[PDB]
RNA sequence: CGAUGUCGGCUCAUCACAUCCUGGGGCUGAAGUAGGUCCCAAGGGUAUGGCUGUUCGCCAUUUAAAGUGGUACGCGAGCUG
RNA sequence: AGCCAGGAUGUUGGCUUAGAAGCAGCCAUCAUUUAAAGAAAGCGUAAUAGCUCACUGGUCGAGUCGGCCUGCGCGGAAGA
């Protein structure tokens, strides 16, 4: 509703192409691509992009801000993107990367073995928290999902596969 | 930059019982800020606390702010008692009265941030009515 | 235990309770249960709901009561047929009447007092409402 | 995880949620808070 | 003082009545000393919220029946026994 | 706070703003409970306790509280640009004071504009009576 | 819940009215299988296991008193920890 | 709060015995109450004469 | 009622899932061997014995357990008695 | 509602306690600076301390909020 009320900026010189509601946009950083919720109409005027519903839709302004929020999404991943860093918190607890192959070292028979898309690559300037960089914030968030469902954490002490910003809420096993 | 004020009668050096190690949480010394202490009360009585403010710097050189003997022990001593109440609205403890009260309140007007002395007079009066004090 | 201390006899009828009911309005109380529907109130309904009232109030304001257990029914003990006469004197309940104040509360906000009927909804069976005294 | 009829709101920052037909409610302030009906 | 639009019940009865609420209408009466007795037809939600006020049973209104103002007063209540429904509301003339 | 309480809070700027011709500005975009202690202190020390460092520079409060007297705040009014008064005496110290207030340790967000009370420009009045 | 172990007829063959009350720590049990409703059969093992280990409690009674008796003729008449010499009683 | 039950009895002893019973027991309750605990009695079971008790628990 | 054979055991199992339990989702008063648990999952195990005129239960050694039942409280034109 | 911020002074109120200083519990539960401060509503420790929140200052801004009667939904609902 007041989502797609709100309008949307794009950068000069970047060549955005709309077929019906299937919207691609790419320019200097890479191009970001999908078909949109039928339940939207679309239309741009020289200067702006504006969502709204269709004729005859019951979730209309609902769907026509979701697409909102989504091209405002794509859009600042090809203006810059968006980034994560996987952390992890415990005692000797590393990995590695090989363009986007992974070692993790948290106890097991056999190192697990992970992988990341053409669209992720990581490299390491420390080897307890891996630094990787992208356009696509959804699938760096998918990786980070990935990596931390692989061994998700204990509640007792925070030793385990977290985020960057996250503070650990201690639940101290009582004796 | 860790601005707690934590200390004891002047009587008594290195007050290790009451705070102790809270007074040294980081890596500055237990006796030199017991030294400070004695030297900014060596011009005042002893035997009462005196609050001092910290703002702890790398250098190892601490800069310090004094203040008053709390309010708190001075109407202990203006009420001439040591305990102040028990159930203090079930029962009545002593009198306490107006010129005194404002005596009191002259005396750390200068520590308190009121300019009309009426208003923290009456802060205190309030104060004494609250715990069984009465006016 | 609300149960009388001498009844008209020791046996009645199961009775019948259809249509509309007479204890509409409030008559003691505050705050009052209304119970639509139809039902039974066991004399340990009632006094668990007492107590439990007095719980929350925490023995501030009055309860009040105005149907009773009065009619001490025959239920029969389990595994007897329906003949051998009558069967036997079982408990003590008060059925439901629609538009009924149940239990009374006073002295307490309006919001502890939909808690405690709540609460009376959940320690009986039978459907709610909450009312406080008419005017006029 | 929680086998009950009446789910309720837990506390002030938990979130009654549908999810797939069921209220389901979470708080990571308390790992309990995790409720379900059914 | 409130100003309700109220019109004249031609035929009474608990048919009507039940017809009547079906078709969201309560009755009440106008009575009072000496005065001919004449009912009137009610416009429920309207006369809930007027009288949800603490001034009902208590302030002159004004009752617009047939194009006249009419001054009455509150005098007595029936009410539907587990319902939020006024079975009755009686106005005594001022 | 509502409409009742708002009518009798406008009444009181107006009636303030027509007693008292001389304004200063300051702004709370990084101003700490400390700067607002100080300001407090020396204004309490300075005058009475009716000393205020309201903030009511909202985009329809002080444009439309304004226009009983010195209408020429309908270019103060927004932007978070707060209202100080100064009563006692013609010219007083406390002008400089919220100057240099903002020298020590602010974001300079008070602009100190002055109102032009003398009809003058928006730079500091150096010479005062003494 | 299980069968009566009457003779027997063909519906006591059927009723799973036997309750049996087995108290966990103690390991006393109960059966009651008086009446042909489970109810009053079930309340009447309660009954019957309150009694029942109402004999477990007051044989304890008994056997501490065996106890207590004891002390009557272990005095030993002699290394005094008090001495009171006289009708005046005085401590010593 | 400590709770200890504590017997006093005069052995297999004669009627001196009891009649030291009796003192003693007087002079406990009275000492006990000077150092401030509480008590109750629960067996007093008399002896054979006047002023003779046989046992008493405390 | 001019007849539709009962309890337990054996072979075959049957099927249920309503799970006892491993195999799989969570709380934990769940740190890790390790259990208290709220449950999905019936492909499958659902022991070996002592006592018992007898599913019931206790005991000993494994160990996931030795499920709750319809099968006319299985199955007797398959066996026993 | 997000967003930058205050959220104090008497006060470290007094007990009983092993220290209780806002948080183990009880009593008064208020006075001042009043845009704001509730002897504390949460987190915590050893006692603190500290971090919050309620409340109020600064922004996007036209809409926002809680009771009711009715139509149809949601879960309570696992067999041989
Ligand atoms: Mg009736
Ligand atoms: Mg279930
Ligand atoms: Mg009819
Ligand atoms: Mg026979
Ligand atoms: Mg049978
Ligand atoms: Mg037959
Ligand atoms: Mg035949
Ligand atoms: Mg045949
Ligand atoms: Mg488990
Ligand atoms: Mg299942
Ligand atoms: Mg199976
Ligand atoms: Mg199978
Ligand atoms: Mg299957
Ligand atoms: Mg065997
Ligand atoms: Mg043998
Ligand atoms: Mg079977
Ligand atoms: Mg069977
Ligand atoms: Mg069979
Ligand atoms: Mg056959
Ligand atoms: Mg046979
Ligand atoms: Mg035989
Ligand atoms: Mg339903
Ligand atoms: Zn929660």
């Amino acid at each position: 509703s007041r989502v797609a009320k709100a309008p949307v900026v794009v950068p000069a010189g970047v060549d955005v192409k709309i077929n019906g509601q299937v919207i691609t946009i790419k320019g200097k950083n890479g191009e970001l691509t999908r078909t949109l919720n039928d339940a939207v109409e679309v239309k741009h005027a020289d200067n702006t992009l504006t969502f709204g519903p269709r004729d005859g839709y019951a979730d209309g302004w609902a769907q026509a801000g979701t697409a909102r929020a989504l091209l405002n999404s794509m859009v600042i991943g090809v203006t810059e993107g968006f980034t994560k860093k996987l952390q992890l918190v415990g005692v000797g607890y590393r990995a590695a990367v090989k363009g986007n192959v992974i070692n993790l070292s948290l106890g097991f028979s056999h190192p697990v073995d992970h992988q990341l898309p053409a669209g992720i690559t990581a490299e390491c300037p420390t080897q307890t928290e891996i630094v990787l960089k992208g356009a696509d914030k959804q699938v760096i968030g998918q990786v980070a999902a990935d990596l931390r469902a692989y061994r998700r954490p204990e509640p007792y002490k925070g030793k385990g596969v977290r985020y960057a910003d996250e503070v650990v809420r201690t639940k101290e096993a009582k004796k | 930059q860790a601005y707690v004020k934590l200390q004891v009668a002047a009587g008594m050096a290195n007050p290790s019982p009451p705070v102790g190690p809270a007074l040294g949480q980081q890596g500055v010394n237990i006796m030199e800020f017991c030294k400070a202490f004695n030297a900014k009360t060596d011009s005042i009585e002893k035997g009462l606390p005196i609050p001092v403010v910290i703002t702890v710097y790398a250098d190892r050189s601490f800069t310090f702010v004094t203040k008053t003997p709390p309010a708190a022990v001075l109407l202990k001593k203006a009420a001439g008692i040591k305990s102040g109440s028990g159930k203090p609205n079930k029962d009545k403890v002593g009198k306490i009265s107006r010129a005194q009260l404002q005596e009191i309140a002259q005396t750390k007007a200068a520590d308190m941030t009121g300019a009309d002395i009426e208003a923290m007079t009456r802060s205190i009066e309030g104060t004494a009515r609250s715990m069984g004090l009465v006016v | 235990m609300l149960q009388p201390k001498r009844t008209k006899f020791r046996k009645m009828h199961k009775g019948r309770n259809r249509g509309l009911a007479q204890g509409t309005d409030v008559s003691f109380g505050s705050f009052g249960l209304k119970a639509v529907g139809r039902g039974r109130l066991t004399a340990r309904q009632i006094e668990a709901a007492r107590r439990a009232m007095t719980r929350a109030v925490k023995r501030q304001g009055k309860i009040w009561i105005r149907v009773f257990p009065d009619k001490p029914i025959t239920e029969k003990p389990l595994a007897v047929r329906m003949g051998k006469g009558k069967g036997n004197v079982e408990y003590w309940v008060a059925l439901i009447q629609p538009g009924k104040v149940l239990y009374e509360m006073d002295g307490v906000p309006e919001e502890l007092a939909r808690e405690a009927f709540k609460l009376a909804a959940a320690k009986l069976p039978i459907k709610t409402t909450f009312v406080t005294k008419t005017v006029m | 995880m929680k086998v009950r009829a009446s789910v309720k709101k837990l506390c002030r920052n938990c979130k009654i949620v549908k999810r797939d037909g069921v209220i389901r409610v979470i708080c990571s302030a308390e790992p309990k808070h995790k409720q379900r009906q059914g | 003082m409130f100003t309700i639009n109220a019109e004249v019940r031609k035929e009474q009865g608990k048919g009507a009545s039940r017809r009547l609420r079906a078709a969201n209408k309560f009755p009440a009466i106008i009575y009072g000393g000496k005065e001919a007795p004449l009912a009137i037809e009610l416009d429920h939600d309207k006369v809930m919220n007027m009288q949800a006020k603490a001034e009902f049973y208590s302030e002159v209104l004004t009752i617009v029946v047939d194009g006249k103002e009419i001054k009455v007063k509150a005098q007595d209540v029936q009410r539907h026994p587990y319902k939020p429904k006024l079975q009755h509301i009686d106005f005594v003339r001022a | 706070a509502l409409n009742l309480q708002d009518k009798q809070a406008i009444v009181a700027e107006v009636s303030e703003v027509a007693k008292g011709a001389l304004s200063a500005v300051v702004a709370d975009s990084r101003g700490v409970t400390v700067d607002k202690m100080t300001e407090l202190r020396k204004a309490g020390r300075e005058a009475g306790v009716y000393m205020r460092v309201v903030r009511n520079t909202l985009l329809r409060r002080a444009v439309e509280g304004t226009p009983f007297e010195c209408l020429k705040d309908a270019f103060v009014g927004p932007t978070l640009i707060a209202y100080s008064m100064e009563h006692p005496g013609a010219a007083a110290r406390l002008f400089k004071e919220f100057a240099k207030a903002n020298a020590k340790f602010e974001v300079k967000a008070a602009a100190f504009e002055g109102e032009l009370i003398p009809a003058s420009q928006i730079d500091r009045l150096a010479t005062l009576p003494t | 819940t299980t069968r009566s172990q009457g003779n027997g007829g063909q519906n006591v063959n059927k009723v799973n009215s036997a309750v049996r009350a087995t108290h966990l720590p103690t390991g006393i049990s109960v059966l009651a299988q008086d009446s042909r409703s489970q109810l009053d059969n079930k309340k009447l093992a309660l009954a019957r296991l309150k009694e029942k280990l109402a004999e477990m409690e007051l044989q304890q009674l008994a056997e501490q008193a065996q106890n207590h008796w004891n002390n009557h003729t272990q005095v030993q008449r002699g290394n005094p920890v008090r001495t009171f010499k006289g009708t005046d009683f005085k401590s010593t | 709060m400590e709770e200890k039950i504590i017997q006093i009895t005069a052995g297999r002893g004669p009627l001196e015995c009891q009649w030291v019973v009796a003192k003693v027991l007087k002079t406990f309750l009275q000492e006990a109450t000077q150092a401030g605990i509480s008590y109750t009695i629960l067996s007093r079971e008399e002896g054979d004469a006047n002023l003779t008790v046989k046992s008493v628990t405390l």
